């Protein structure tokens, strides 16, 4: 599951 | 510290320098030596350790992966025996990956947290500490109880901060959101509570966002669409 | 040295790990641990060799290109002071480039260049030795004098060597003749001997392209099309 | 800035 990106 | 003898203000010039080149482990390098410095942070300061430190830590976690990935190979039907080489390697890698950690959680302890001037500043350092809690987690086997019972903590203060100081479109409380609602499923195992927050979280943005600028509401719909993103893989 | 409990084929085992994690930095330790061994490298262990140091100083050279041209640019006619910080970061950048062709230089001469006897390592070691005297050249000015000679050269035993015991569509053949040729062209201030070793190593490749099977047809012609770029680029 | 072999 993805994260906050940047 | 070996950047104890350069000035603050140097430290930060040469953050910016090693970011331009693409060289992350020398700037996290210098923006560590300006942690140390005892001052507070800018927001922009404050993004330049962030930034550094997650593409140095992104680096270790992707490498961790292709390799704990060839291990898990090693041991399945798929035959050959490897040797402990592959397993070795990975250690050396988490090894690396758990000090990165315990530098920025150390930071954070020693004393970012507890000097932050601002809510907006609190909530983004105490994120930080849940974020980097749970990339120590991730790896983790004991010891990962520890870390776990950690990283709540974290995120779950991060989110009364939030809660009290800011509004609901906010996006660094929006982002917060996200990654506690990601620990709560990949990590601690509570799927019920990820997809609980991630609700809540998106109603409530959802609620305001007829109040917002036409960049501000890009902005919260943006991370609205990457918890929405987790909610359709869950649920 | 750290490497120097480890077997030989643990090394070499690891190094290939590293490739798949793209961790070239532990790439070229796993490589230099191996050739202190004391055994000779086969062919795929001398390609694991150059790949490793290759990535290490591609990064370290491509970071000193980016704060060499904002060094110049800050020294330019017009402008505000910044003081010493962007001089300091660019030497710091360049002092570890230069350790590193360093390190790789001296595992050649303390290790590689000849025990090699066979034409194919002794040109490989050889165009090695000139590529990263090539890349101290790139950061030299003396003192830069001597650097380019001994980049000749080297490039020139190579060249010797390699008319003499290899056929012209020999790969390692090929890239020598396209980095010497580069040399003359960047380093030793000579387009003309440039433009004239890449024609004619293209023309003497191009004839003997009937004795090769499919594969190796296409091992050499991607080089010869390398050549041909720069032919068109320098004319 | 003229390229060297990749490989
Ligand atoms: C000596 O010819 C080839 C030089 C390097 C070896 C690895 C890829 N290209």
């Amino acid at each position: 599951t993805p994260s906050l990106p940047t | 510290g070996a950047m104890g003898s350069m000035e603050r203000a140097s430290l930060i010039q040469k953050a910016k320098l090693a970011e331009q080149a693409e060289r992350y482990e020398d700037m996290a390098a210098f923006m560590k030596g300006a942690v140390e410095k005892g001052e507070e942070l800018s927001c922009e300061e404050r993004n330049l350790l962030s930034v550094a430190y997650k593409n140095v830590v992104g680096g270790q976690r992707a490498a961790w992966r292709v390799l704990s990935s060839i291990e898990q190979k090693s041991n399945e039907e798929g035959s050959e025996e490897k040797g402990p080489e592959v397993r070795e390697y990975r250690e050396k890698v988490e090894t690396e990956l758990q000090g990165v950690c315990d530098t920025v959680l150390g930071l954070l302890d020693s004393h970012l947290i507890k000097e932050a001037g601002d809510a907006e500043s609190r909530v983004f350092y105490l994120k930080m500490k849940g974020d980097y809690y749970r990339y120590l987690a991730e790896v983790a086997t004991g010891d990962k109880k520890r870390i776990i019972d950690s990283a709540r903590s974290a995120y779950q203060e991060a989110m009364d901060i939030s809660k009290k100081e800011m509004p609901p479109t906010n996006p660094i409380r929006l982002g917060l959101a996200l990654n506690f609602s990601v620990f709560h499923y990949e990590i601690a195992n509570s799927p019920e509570e990820a997809i609980s927050l991630a609700k809540t979280t998106f109603d409530e943005a959802m609620a305001d966002l007829h109040t917002l600028s036409e960049d501000s509401y890009k902005d919260s719909t943006l991370i609205m669409q990457l918890l929405r993103d987790n909610l359709t893989l869950w649920t």
